[PDB]
């Protein structure tokens, strides 16, 4: 079954299971292989990942190429991309990322994510480590191990969701319904981070996380976010911080860039911009697809 | 309405792709519609004992009907197929699925844990890991947003009717989830409020009362004969206050179509 793949090197460790770079000896094709040692049967994360990636064919969503499924092991065969955005951002310490690349990346991520939301999928773990880049200039959503298929309208899904730094305030305040808006939030934080090359809200805890978001965007009241003060994990002793001048949040950003990031980081999930609607933002009026260094 | 319409459209396409094959039961050498009726009804009981989502029940049943479309199963192995299917649907759909021992336990040790887990891999293989099937429940829930105003009795009764159609492969294997959900929503709406399938849902779905009629005439007789059907766990479940006691409501004598 794995007879035609030759391991090249280990890549790392996923939501679950272990990832190697491999090549197809017959075709020459380079692949990432997620191995799953198989208890409680097939992990629910693996079941969701496989069903949902098979549905999602998009230029900006990692391709699941095959599932090799033995009584012993389950292997997911992905197309191989050269790195993740995190490693790219670290490497850009002193250059920094050219605007045209930041823009092109965001345009692409918003394309992958719109397609996901159109196909009733929540990703629920967008972070730079899960966003993969090739040498031609593509970026792609990866790691659908935390993803789920959603209904219209949403039910309550897992609370214990989104790497903390990228986690939307409706999750942190315990709203019984979150939806597509939590993935827009995470992409907001990453847009910010591609520009500054540090994380926008690096909290150490749930309360530290909220407070950091509050010091940047202001503590939300019932005018900005109708319903906040009734949310389960809202506390009326919350310090009430002034909203900051948004040109301070990410200073290198021009007017259209600020406008966009502000709509992505809108408190009220219902007023937060959709991935679909964001594609048409004037920010992207001059978008190209430059290759990275 | 962010993506509600992209989503309806996608679910309309996937429901055709995910469809059981309407005539599979004649090709089954050993099991019947009646045996499948028994197994579904037990699955309802199981979902009640473990407090599973209605969606999880609709999903498992989809997995079973599609599995039985290509795989011949002896009558003493049907419950095994349905156990794995409910275990798979739990993993897909539940925040906290029951653990594999809980599934073994409720078969009353008909099967070992090895068998349940071996069946699970087999069901995955036959279904090619294609588990995000559209369901009647997924369609109803969108149709509910078209009520004026919302009515909990209407919702719980539409769910109750959509659920009864899971039991009887003849005639409901021949209808798509969106159509059954159509009939169910209209029949619920008419029974409780006197109203009909709204124009806004004609706009959304392209279905009219006329297109819904054949499914609707069947669903009406199911509702009328529900108290006398051999299988009775949906009727008892929907007597609970959680679903506003709707199985207690009187079916209309006629639909005036
Ligand atoms: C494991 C890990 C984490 C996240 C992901 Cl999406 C993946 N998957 C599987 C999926 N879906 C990849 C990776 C990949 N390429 C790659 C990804 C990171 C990478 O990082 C290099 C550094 O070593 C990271 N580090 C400093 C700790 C190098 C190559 N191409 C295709 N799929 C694997
Ligand atoms: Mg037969």
């Amino acid at each position: 079954s794995m007879e035609n793949f030759q391991k090249v090197e280990k890549i790392g460790e996923g939501t679950y299971g272990v990832v190697y770079k491999a090549r197809n000896k017959l075709t020459g094709e380079v692949v990432a292989l997620k191995k799953i040692r198989l208890t409680e049967g097939v992990p629910s994360t693996a079941i969701r990942e496989i069903s949902l990636l098979k549905e999602l064919n998009h230029p900006n969503i990692v391709k699941l190429l095959d599932v090799i499924h033995t009584e012993n092991k389950l292997y997911l065969v992905f197309e191989f991309l050269h790195q993740d955005l995190k490693t790219f951002m670290d490497a850009s310490a002193l250059t920094g990322i050219p605007l045209p690349l930041i823009k092109s990346y965001l345009f692409q991520l918003l394309q992958g994510l719109a397609f996901c939301h159109s196909h009733r999928v929540l990703h629920r773990d967008l972070k730079p480590q899960n966003l993969l880049i090739n040498t031609e200039g593509a970026i792609k959503l990866a790691d659908f191990g935390l993803a789920r298929a959603f209904g219209v309208p949403v039910r309550t899904y897992t609370h214990e969701v989104v790497t903390l730094w990228y986690r939307a305030p409706e999750i942190l305040l315990g709203c019984k319904y979150y939806s597509t808006a939590v993935d827009i939030w995470s992409l907001g934080c990453i847009f910010a981070e591609m520009v500054t090359r540090r994380a926008l809200f690096p909290g150490d805890s749930e309360i530290d996380q909220l407070f950091r978001i509050f010091r940047t965007l202001g503590t939300p009241d019932e005018v900005v976010w109708p319903g906040v003060t009734s949310m389960p994990d809202y506390k009326p002793s919350f310090p009430k911080w002034a909203r900051q001048d948004f040109s301070k949040v990410v200073p290198p950003l021009d007017e259209d860039g600020r406008s966009l990031l502000s709509q992505m980081l809108h408190y009220d999930p219902n007023k937060r911009i959709s991935a679909k609607a964001a594609l048409a933002h004037p920010f992207f009026q001059d978008v190209t697809k430059p290759v990275p260094h | 309405p962010d993506y509600h319409e992209d989503i309806h459209t996608y679910l309309r396409e996937m429901e055709v792709k995910c469809k059981p094959k309407v005539g599979y039961m004649k090709k089954q050498p050993d099991i019947t519609n009646s045996m499948r009726a028994i197994l579904v009804d037990w699955l309802v009981e199981v979902g009640e004992e473990y407090k599973l989502q209605n969606e999880t029940l609709h999903l498992a049943v989809n997995y079973i009907d599609r599995f039985l479309s290509s795989m011949s199963v002896l009558r003493g192995k049907l419950q095994l197929v349905g156990t794995a299917a409910m275990l798979l649907a739990s993993k897909f759909e539940e925040i906290y699925p029951p653990e594999v021992a809980e599934f073994v336990y409720i078969t009353d040790d008909t099967y070992t844990k090895k068998q349940v887990l071996r069946m699970e891999h087999l069901v995955l293989k036959v279904l090619t890991f294609d588990l995000a099937a559209p369901t009647v429940n997924q369609f109803l829930t969108q149709y509910f947003l078209h009520q004026q105003p919302a009515n909990c009795k209407v919702e719980s009764l539409a769910m109750f009717l959509g659920e009864l159609s899971l039991i009887d492969a003849d005639p409901y294997l021949k209808y798509l989830p969106s159509v059954i959900a159509g009939a169910a929503f209209h029949l619920a709406l008419y029974t409780v409020t006197g109203q009909s399938w709204p124009e806004s849902l004609i706009r959304k779905t392209g279905y009219t009362l006329e297109s819904l009629k054949p499914c609707l005439m069947d669903l009406h007789q199911t509702y009328l004969k529900a108290p006398q059907h051999a299988q009775q766990s949906i009727r008892e479940k929907y007597k609970n206050s959680k679903y506003h006691g709707v199985s207690l409501l009187n079916p209309p004598e006629t639909l005036n179509l």
